[PDB]
């Protein structure tokens, strides 16, 4: 679906500011203020590769970064969906507690 | 003169944010 | 409750503020209901040799390799051929290009040229082979 019609590559470039508090970067000092993450969809390849700064990378690098962002994917607190909105809709007070 | 666009400076945004995203062939 | 509350809320609203104060009685009450390298320089160049082996540490190699392991990740590692036939350790510019595509172009393009794999670059005896002629090898590196 992400991927155009037709085209081969579908890109998502997203720039953060860099503070000297997160490691394992490529081609960025601590003292940059410039996170350039680059994700890109094609059709031929099937595997996880990212852009750093536009330098490719594993998944592992990106996922571990955004473990050192504090910021988190599958908890449905940092992140909301239509399920998610879902199942906050009927919620138990031991959900809370867990939480 | 030329306009510019301004300048996505990520000093003056507070950290974590984003300012520019590119979006290409969707 | 000490002071005087009221003789200062006496001043004000009276001698200043010229506000209109009305009693409005309940009229409405009674309502009618109507009805990372910046210190580096690229240009140099020298034999990997003795820029693993360290005198002092076995380990210096590993570092070596660390210099490599920051650009393993994307691989911009290139080391060229000297005299010898084999890759030569130089130092790398930081590069970039116009957009994320492009560097990525730039790298399946290294990766489609030969690579230097054929013999593993650290080997136990040309050292020592090289130590005997001109005893350079050395590490640029520390």
């Amino acid at each position: 679906d992400f991927i155009k019609n037709g085209q081969d590559v579908s890109k998502i470039e997203i720039t953060l500011k860099n503070s000297p508090n997160v490691t394992d970067i490529e081609y960025i000092d601590a003292r940059d203020e410039t996170i350039k993450i680059t994700r890109i969809i094609t059709r031929s390849k099937r595997r996880s590769d990212y852009l750093i700064n536009d330098y490719q990378v594993s998944e592992s690098v990106v996922k571990t970064l955004v473990a050192q962002l504090n910021i988190q994917l599958d908890n449905l607190c940092q992140f909301l969906s239509q399920e998610r909105v879902e199942e906050f809709a009927r919620l138990k007070s031991v959900k809370l507690l867990v939480e | 003169k030329r306009v510019k666009i301004a300048k996505p400076d990520l000093s003056s945004f507070q950290p974590g944010s984003i300012i520019k995203i590119r979006l290409q062939d969707f | 409750s000490q002071f005087n509350w009221f003789r200062i809320g006496a001043l004000y609203n009276t001698i200043s503020k010229n506000a209109p104060i009305t009693d409005h009685l309940m009229g409405p009450l009674s309502i009618e209901k109507k009805p990372l390298s910046k210190k580096l320089g690229p240009e140099g160049s020298i034999n990997l040799f003795k820029f693993i082996i360290d005198p002092n540490s076995f380990s210096r190699s590993i570092e070596n390799l660390f210099y490599t392991s920051f650009l393993i990740k994307e691989g911009k590692l290139l080391m060229e051929h000297d005299e010898e036939g084999l890759p030569t350790i130089k130092i790398k510019q930081s590069i970039s290009h116009t957009d994320s595509r492009s560097k990525e172009i730039e790298r399946q393009r290294r990766r489609a040229a030969h690579q230097n794999h054929i013999i593993f670059q650290m080997d136990m005896p040309t050292w020592r082979k090289l130590i005997k002629k001109y005893n350079i090898t050395s590490p640029f590196l520390d």
